[PDB]
């Protein structure tokens, strides 16, 4: 694009998805770090 | 050769599927060299692991039970539910959790069914002698969590372990319940959607009578692995989250923001009305009936002070030289943007300069004055 | 203000890279000549066909029309790089929309009386020499 | 049934090949009633015809050659070129020529190759008797087109004919050149690409001597056919155009026109401005410092006079009454259309009339003068 | 027949792959005459050559290293880095290098692995009489470049040879490293991303003892081909360009341009605003409180003088006749482009001219005055 | 897997071609509620019928020719051309015409050929004796139309019939032309497109003689059969339409109506102006140099009076309250729409009302007055 209309295009989302493709093949196992349970996150008080 | 047999008819659709993870030919755009390469692992990269039940055949530990000498013949030592979401609290404004293995590849997953081996080590020598049950309630609620003792538990399924000379049992907790699977208990961020199907108890039957030459305290650990019938089925969004990220933001109202995609900004001229992101919105100053309101922050100049509406829709924030231009009292006591008063009151073009912008969406202090 | 005939631009077509046009182009300014002049530097000669696939912007809609002309020789490596500037009858040619796909696609032959063609820069010193370095001419304009 | 199995994931293009023509199904819409359905030719109706070497066989007339008695032993008789592209002029300001029909499917490919046989058809009794050799050079360039006689021809491959009881031989010329090709001699209109590989001579080796009861003078008669190696390879612009439509326009710059896409006009009104095609546009004429220009040429009454920049980014040519009207004074005087003065001079709305249009782009007379 | 079968349901794309090049079915749009048509190479026109391992299996000269008589037992000759990048300079502002192909069809990939025969050709007669280590270590950093001799050399692999009768030996530089390949070491135009795996050394170990009827001096050509197992993978930007066009264009900021898509401009007319390219952009001029700026290069007249912000969103540039009407002080000191003294100092539409453009870009003089 | 493999090329088109009727499989989206599901005809629903050769084979009544006893032996009883267009005449504007079956199925395409069998049934007692020719020419045109008599006709083709016991019989009208088709007599409306192939006569050779207890006269009746040969080829604009809507609607220009698509119009507001339909447009009435135009006809209250060009490029209509507010002096005689003469002259806006459309596109009636 130029200069005049990627000006329109300013504050447009891009967004990007991802997932492996069959190719991917996971090694030696490690132990999983701590977790944050979402429910406990707290609600947007109005 | 003319080809007049008429075509086909189609549909067409701008995205492959995504859910679809299965036997199913997926066509892309590859930037490897070669169609028909694939990555490949050689002699020594051939990797050892990925399975769900390959997951849930880990013990984690997840409790540490301390067991005194002079606890009761009765006295609790956990009520833990029976699901793969064992709690356990480490001592930040939001907690972290360890899990199971088996509760976290759970907690990827909507449903669970099938036992759940519990390991109890418990850790003494040999001239301990203790005894100690492992029941197994189906079907306890909240206020059922309480009357809870070891005579009212026997009633159910129960195991009374000895401990002696052997030290370690891995109880196969069951999957008792009225439905074929059941729904995991944290969900997403969505404070209804349901507790345990079932709860573990571990009651002292009969005291620790240790020896004088030994401890009168006793640690217990108890691992959590899935059972050999333990299988899950639909994939949702996961109810946990990494630690790498710790960060939170909540989103308060009473803090002033530029709307959404108008920030970052900057100060410019505007031909139609200085005043940029195509003027950047600013949202509705909840004014009542006889006040005014200007905004202070927590081009040629840092632009401390700035709300009206323009007449195209959307507020516009307008830049003043300091909060006594801004100090709102013409327009919010009748006026208008064309009134001389409000032009005199104005900032020129000329204070534009080089016009940096501002970083990101800075907070502004709304102050709402008497008028 | 040019008539629906005229040729937007025109370029002489081979696989020695053009004469490197570097407000420069960053890439031109940057990255140097890429992979296939770099290759093509090791060799005297050549014989073969091109591919191309040329890329339109989105605001144009006209429809855009694109010839082989294997009459035109190369006079030298100067005048040897892309030249904005009609349509002809018998020359290959081909059209492709905007509005459907904005790029055109290309598998342009070997037309050369010759046994192969030269693929270093070419200096022009032979004048009939001048016949045998580009495969021919591509010309794209618009309507 | 469900159809989850992912689809196909192609490239649209919005048109089919054009240079292709060979064995390649090709989809169209028939307007035929019926899709199998194909042109047909019965008993009578199949015919006799297409094929370069149908064409390349054919003798084309080519070159009348005057041959007189008093000719000397070594005067030429043509130096024509030994491609099939053979110069025959006919005595408008473009000149038609005649070609063999090996000439013209040569100049509708871009390289030929392959023998050239001449026929020289020697059109005289039995009582003449005469002799000449049909040389031929590979590789004469114009420098060397000079220089030339029968004594230097003979080096080179050459035939000596007997003109007697027979009196015609088809001579067959070599192709002999360094390319397996050779460029067309003409090409598009294109001034650069190339004259003959080889060139043909014919030189009267012993002079007519004919008997006192005939004539003094022969025609010879040159016929062109090409080869039985000849063939031709690349399709390009074709360098021969026919006869039906000899009328050429040329394209100097000095007189006027409107710009493409604009004309026919008529005259009319326009809400941001009389003045139409949307308004047509006109070339900016060349005016130095100092001068003034307007036009007369080649609604209510016919618009013979009319240049100025509108401010849209394209110029104007406003309608007068006359050329007193139209006599720029003001605008090239440093007015403007907006002025009461301009104003005037304008023509008013109600002079739009039925609004007739213009015959096409008529080209207006550009008259400058000074300031 | 009515075909009510539901039809496919696929995904477009734009273009077909560019990565991929090999077994693949690429579909395009032939300007060839025929379907079935491939271009072709007739009996002597078959190619003799095209191959990785082609281009490695040739030598190519790399190091001219002198060799006197008086140079000691443990003289070093070359530390030179044990990759095919090869430094050899030739002695512009930027310098050019001579590569062994192994070196520049190294430079076409990410990675390379493999040995690496290097050829010491020593030229000497059989008089002379001389001895030489050809060692290599894996994995010397730039801190451990230094600390070298033959005798810490020795520990690691070497090849004593002994220049007699015999003056030439191919020794096979290993491949020894971590990885199995190895990271080019040059890169794009890109300051990190590292040197060599491991490093050769030519260390004199007996010195030259010639005969007093030949020279003191002995040339050693060192020339570079990829070994047997030499190989490589991943197909990136390549690291090095050609000498066609050795020109290079710096893009410092202080200099002035217009902005991009705006050059070339001309001198016209514009109806909400003379001023085009559509008015063309131009930089805004990094001004501090309290100045001012005007323009001055490096229609009806050459417009050697120009920048205020139009109100549209980008800054405009205005012609004046000189650099007095120019010379700022209006605008800068608080005025605008709608005011009667800025409309006088603009030129007026007349001067609009024939309006030829700029060449290019031209770079303008920002002179910068007080205010 | 992935599917790397290149994938389809093709052409989009927007519908399915028109004129293919045959082995063609056609893609729908049928309505039914069944894939495989075809309309039927169950043991009483098969129908009996459709072949252009099962319409041709029907015997159509065209023509009743009277014969009468005092005929001389000379007297012609029809001309009738010999193509399936037989002209039989019923006595609106249009007239409407009778048809042989095999006339208006000939009239559905292009060009026809074969025998044309005509049956001749001769309505007589067996008292009656009679003798007449068919005969058939092939090739008369219109001039060659007249010079007709039976002697002239028996050199060509003739049947020589004896009215008697039998009285019916079918000639068999021979096809006798140089093309082998032959193209439709009438065509679109075209004025241009052809007269009969050849023509029939029926002549009486021998006049009646009746006997005195019967008639003097004997109705003939002329049925048309196409013959056994009869085929026709091009489908193509059908020659012949239904009688069940002979309304047919003139195109004179000299009445008004407003422009297409801007029927029908209301009474409304414009801000760039009452005056719609987006302003509705009106023709430009041609008005000579020196005169005036208002309309009348043939919101709050009928509109019947209201063409000025509006300056947006079309003409607009301004409504009025009477004919004398339209009474055009003003803009005629040098206004302009922006005068506060006209403005006066102007209905204001409150006059819109509720606003019902105008019936159609109404005939406004133009008064021309002299200015
Ligand atoms: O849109 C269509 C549908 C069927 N067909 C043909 O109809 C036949 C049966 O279709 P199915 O996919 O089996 C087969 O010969 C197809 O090629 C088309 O060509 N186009
Ligand atoms: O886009 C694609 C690619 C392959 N396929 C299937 O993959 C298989 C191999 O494809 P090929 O064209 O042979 C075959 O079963 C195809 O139907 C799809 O269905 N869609
Ligand atoms: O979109 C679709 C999918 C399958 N099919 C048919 O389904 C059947 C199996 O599809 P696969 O490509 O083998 C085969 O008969 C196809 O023609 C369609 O016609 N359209
Ligand atoms: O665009 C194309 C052309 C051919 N092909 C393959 O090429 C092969 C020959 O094509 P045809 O239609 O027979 C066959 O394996 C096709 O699947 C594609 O996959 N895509």
């Amino acid at each position: 694009a130029t200069s005049d209309d990627i000006a329109s295009i300013v504050n447009k989302p891009v967004t990007i998805y991802y997932s492996i493709g069959d190719g991917m093949q996971f090694s030696q196992w490690v132990g999983y770090q701590p977790m944050m349970i979402l429910d406990q996150l707290p609600a947007p008080v109005v | 050769p003319s080809y007049q047999q008429s075509p086909r008819h189609f549909v067409p659709t701008g995205m492959h599927s995504l859910a679809l993870g299965t036997n199913l030919v997926e066509p892309l755009h590859a930037l490897r060299l070669d169609a028909a390469g694939t990555t490949q692992h050689p002699v020594g990269c051939a990797p050892d692991e990925m399975t769900v039940s390959s997951i849930a055949s880990r013990y984690g530990l997840i409790r540490r039970v301390q067991w005194k000498k002079d606890h009761a013949k009765g006295s609790l030592l956990l009520q833990l539910d029976a699901d793969p979401f064992v709690e356990q609290r480490i001592e930040n404004p939001i907690s972290l959790y360890w899990f199971a293995p088996v509760g976290v590849v759970s907690s990827m997953f909507m449903q669970w069914r099938g036992s759940l081996e519990y390991r109890f080590d418990i850790i003494a020598s040999q001239f301990h002698t203790g005894r100690l049950i492992v029941g197994y309630v189906p079907g306890l609620t909240a206020s059922l969590q309480l009357q809870m003792d070891y005579m009212k538990l026997k009633s159910s399924s129960y195991v009374v372990f000895d401990l002696q000379e052997s030290n370690s049992f891995t109880f196969e907790v069951p999957y008792v319940s009225y439905r074929p699977w059941w729904v995991r208990k944290y969900g997403g961020n969505y404070l209804p959607s349901t507790d345990a199907p079932s709860t573990l108890f571990m009651y002292v039957q009969v005291p620790l009578i240790p020896m004088e030459a030994v401890s009168d305290t006793i640690d217990i650990n108890v691992y959590v692995r899935g059972g050999s019938s333990f299988e899950v089925c639909v994939p949702v969004q996961p109810s946990l989250g990494l630690n790498w990220n710790t960060d939170f933001i909540l989103r308060n109202d009473e803090e002033y923001r530029a709307k959404t995609g108008y920030a970052p900004y900057y100060a410019g001229v505007w031909h139609s009305f200085l005043v940029r992101w195509q003027i950047a919105q600013w949202p509705t100053i909840s004014v009542p009936r006889g006040e005014l309101a200007f905004l202070r922050i927590k081009g040629t100049q840092p632009w401390r002070t700035m709300v009206w509406p323009s007449g195209h829709g959307y507020n516009i924030g307008i830049p003043t030289y300091n909060a006594e231009r801004a100090r709102a009292q013409h327009l919010y006591g009748g006026g208008s943007l064309t009134d001389e008063k409000a032009k005199q009151l104005f900032v020129p073009a000329n204070q534009q300069g080089p016009g940096k912008v501002s970083n990101g969406n800075p907070v502004w202090e709304v102050m709402r004055a008497p008028l | 203000d040019k008539d629906i005939d005229h040729c937007m631009f025109t370029f002489p077509c081979l696989p020695q890279g053009l004469a490197l046009d570097i407000s420069p182009h960053e890439i031109f300014n940057r990255c140097r000549d890429g992979i296939i002049p770099l290759i093509a530097s090791g060799y005297r000669f050549y014989r073969g066909d091109l591919r191309y696939k040329i890329v339109f912007p989105s605001n144009v809609n006209s429809n855009i029309w694109v010839q082989h002309r294997p009459d035109r020789r190369l006079e030298g490596w100067s005048a040897a790089k892309i030249v904005n500037c009609v349509y002809n009858h018998g020359y290959a040619s081909h059209i492709q929309i905007t509005r459907v796909n904005n790029v055109i696609e290309l598998e342009v032959p070997f037309y050369n009386a010759t046994c192969y063609n030269y693929l270093q820069a070419f200096n022009a010193s032979s004048a009939a020499s001048s016949y045998a370095v580009s495969l021919g001419e591509i010309s794209v304009g618009f309507q």
